[PDB]
């Protein structure tokens, strides 16, 4: 995923929380999905994914540790 | 197909029959420590949740990540189940392995009515998790401001409380 500084459409919304972005806001693009920095995080610990690596379970994204503890 | 799947899917008759056999352990967790009650709460299976509680299921059981059924009901926005768990004395400020309480998840996932219900029942808004984040600070701004206001009117102290437990220091 990549860090972007938002200057896009006013219709653009966060994939996680559905909220909008402000001009020049530092956001994250992961596989074409846009996120607030506080939203591109593990659903269980709310922390950034180490090395950007996440694992999906039923529509939510998890860090390795939490995926292994709960779902693997 | 086992008890865990029946609880996830809401197969109430199967769950009832399984519970009828007292040789079965209604508290026993699956491979990741999810008890029948964890699964029923997570998936919104109200009738199964009530059955398990009334037949004596332990309310504060923890899975592998130390989530309780209340954490799961709150995270997935199951308002009636949250109320039922609270009625039967679930620990409203139960902490998981990250020091997150149910309110953290209600806030993070914008489960506004669950979040408000939690605060109405005394859920602490100012208690940091292990990484210094208070539950209300996981919410979007409207909800965040609201819950602090509601907490204040409920006689909470709004001073930030750094995480502590018996093994922390
Ligand atoms: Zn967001
Ligand atoms: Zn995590």
């Amino acid at each position: 995923s990549e860090n972007l500084y938002f200057q896009g459409s006013a219709s653009a919304t966060c994939e996680r929380c559905k909220g909008g972005f402000a001009p020049a806001e530092k956001i994250v693009n992961s596989n074409g999905e846009l996120y607030h920095e506080q939203c591109f995080v593990c659903a269980q610990c709310f922390q950034q994914f180490p090395e950007g690596l996440f694992y999906e379970f039923e529509g939510r994204k998890y860090c390795e540790h939490d995926f292994q503890m709960l779902f693997a | 197909d086992d008890i865990f799947t029946q609880c996830r899917e809401g197969n109430a008759v199967a769950v009832r029959l399984w519970l009828d056999n007292t040789e079965n352990d209604l508290n026993q967790g699956d491979d990741h420590g999810f008890s029948p009650l964890h699964w029923a709460c997570r998936e919104g299976r109200s009738a199964v949740v009530e059955m398990l509680i009334m037949r004596g299921a332990r309310i504060n059981v923890m899975n592998r990540g130390d989530d309780t059924p209340l954490h799961l009901a709150a995270s997935h926005g199951h308002r009636d189940i949250v109320q039922k768990l609270l009625q039967y004395k679930a620990d409203i400020n139960a902490v998981n392995e990250h020091g997150n309480v149910p309110l953290h998840y209600a806030c993070f996932w914008g489960q506004d009515q669950v979040a408000e219900d939690l605060v109405a029942n005394g859920a602490l808004v100012s208690i940091c998790n292990k990484y210094g984040e208070m539950p209300v600070d996981k919410a979007k701004a409207p909800l965040r401001e609201l819950l602090r206001e509601r907490a204040e009117k409920m006689g909470q102290n709004l001073n930030r409380i750094p995480y502590k437990d018996t093994f922390w220091k």
